[PDB]
């Protein structure tokens, strides 16, 4: 029962820590978005980062 | 004698379309460096990454 709890509070820590990760709001890791489009020339044409939900 | 004095007239009459041209072009200088940084605007919120405020 004690390795049980300890393994549980570690699953909550990672759930924690992947909700937390962000900046201006926006974020790769939770999975909360497909891709992420950031700019690439002065067309418009953008760099592309495929998410990945941690 | 009466023509070489018309022709003073038609001095005049150059030089005014000179300076309406002149004011135009200012204008126009002004306009361009305004649609440049207009284009710069429309480019940068084109980003998805953007949060709402920014955009």
């Amino acid at each position: 029962n004690a390795l049980k709890s300890d393994f549980d509070s570690l699953r909550d820590q990672i759930t924690k820590a992947a909700s937390n990760a962000k900046f201006n709001g926006v974020s790769i890791a939770n999975g909360s978005t497909a891709k992420l489009t950031f700019l690439a020339n002065s067309d418009g044409s953008g760099f592309t980062v495929t998410a990945k939900t941690l | 004698s009466a023509t070489a004095n018309s022709m003073n007239a038609v001095k005049d009459s150059l030089q005014r379309g000179q300076s309406t041209i002149d004011v135009a072009l200012a204008a126009g200088d002004t306009i361009t460096d305004l649609l440049g940084k207009m284009k710069e605007k429309a480019l940068a919120a084109s980003d998805t990454s953007l949060n709402t405020a920014s955009f």
